């Protein structure tokens, strides 16, 4: 299918005393693969996933220098950023980045994005042109003039077709056994009565990957929304992801509602109904 | 921009009395980043607890999990309680394994 390579990171300034946390993390899809912590110990980009441990010491050297570089425009940033907001020096404050790019079923790029963040809020982003920028408000109008001046949109763009798009299809390529592999979500339908003739049914996928899933509850095969609750898809904790939706139904119905299960791992949609024995 | 956490706690497992297992905090919709999240056993803090890298979705708001090995039995009592400069008092929710 699709896949997509992006880096994340974060900056939060510490006015009591020293330099920003720091933390940056790298994914390929929904697989987390680097990290590099300022407070850690070892003041290095360290390995998450056992086919990025294949690079030599080249890789890690160069990518070390990179995330410290990284780390060091954050600081400057929050500086400036202060002075153009006419902030205190005692509060702490935010700046975020993400950047990364998609490739389609035959690996061929598809889109990059690059976007920044101060305080939670849209500072600056790239346009889907690769070429302009989107400022949010007339701070980051004044950060645009200076990156139009110093060609930066040129040198992001250079990144995000070609070497962004490289390494991720040789990182395809040798984490092959678990990057291309897709987990189909292990499904099973619970029944918790609520009183004595209403009961919860609950549709549960687990252990699925990637991460994006549907489920949707039908009732004599229409749509059903009223009644129903769908919790937000949360990480089992082992490169794995769960899902449940739930409605509540008068005890007796329970044959009328299935649950439809929609996953790429699935050649066609999975389709489950309450089993009137648990 | 203040956004209070969502919390959600969990077993990477189907749970079955007895048989070992791991307990999950996913704390999500959150901002700025500094949270204290415990679990609790029997209402005292679990002192092993490990914990994701932090990240952030499309609206920039962070995420972590916290997580540590635990036995599901009868008798016990699981929660995940979490302060953030959003909440008044900690919230604690409360463990249950239909859920
Ligand atoms: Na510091």
């Amino acid at each position: 299918g699709s896949h997509s390579m992006r880096y994340f990171f974060t900056s939060v300034s510490r006015p009591g005393r020293g330099e920003p946390r720091f933390i940056a993390v790298g994914y390929v899809d929904d697989t987390q693969f680097v990290r590099f912590d300022s407070d850690a110990a070892s003041q290095r980009m360290e390995p998450r996933a056992p086919w990025i441990e294949q690079e030599g010491p080249e890789y890690w050297d160069g990518e070390t220098r990179k995330v410290k570089a990284h780390s060091q425009t954050h600081r400057v940033d929050l500086g400036t950023l202060r002075g153009y907001y006419n902030q205190s020096e005692a509060g702490s404050h935010t700046v975020q980045r993400m950047y990364g790019c998609d490739v389609g079923s035959d690996w061929r790029f598809l889109r990059g994005y690059h976007q920044y963040a101060y305080d939670g809020k849209d500072y600056i982003a790239l346009k889907e042109d690769l070429r302009s920028w989107t400022a949010a408000d007339m701070a980051a109008q004044t950060t645009k003039h200076k990156w139009e001046a110093a060609h930066v949109a040129e040198q992001l763009r250079a990144y995000l077709e070609g070497t962004c798009v490289e390494w991720l299809r040789r990182y395809l390529e040798n984490g092959k056994e678990t990057l291309q592999r897709t987990d189909a979500p292990k499904t099973h339908m619970t029944h918790h009565a609520v009183s004595d003739h209403e009961a919860t049914l609950r549709c549960w996928a687990l252990s699925f990957y990637p991460a994006e899933i549907t489920l949707t509850w039908q009732r004599d095969g229409e749509d059903q929304t009223q009644d129903t609750e769908l919790v937000e898809t949360r990480p089992a904790g082992d490169g794995t992801f769960q899902k449940w939706v739930a409605v509540v139904v008068p005890s007796g119905q329970e044959q009328r509602y299935t649950c439809h299960v929609q996953h790429e791992g699935l050649p066609k949609p999975l389709t489950l109904r309450w089993e009137p024995s648990s | 921009i203040q956004r209070t956490p969502k919390i959600q706690v969990y077993s990477r497992h189907p749970a079955e009395n007895g048989k070992s297992n791991f307990l999950n905090c996913y704390v999500s919709g959150f901002h700025p980043s500094d949270i204290e999240v415990d679990l609790l056993k029997n209402g005292e803090r679990i002192e092993k607890v490990e914990h994701s890298d932090l990240s952030f979705s499309k609206d920039w708001s962070f995420y972590l999990l916290y997580y540590t090995e635990f036995t599901p039995t009868e008798k016990d009592e699981y929660a995940c309680r979490v302060n953030h400069v959003t909440l008044s008092q900690p919230k604690i929710v409360k463990w249950d394994r239909d859920m």
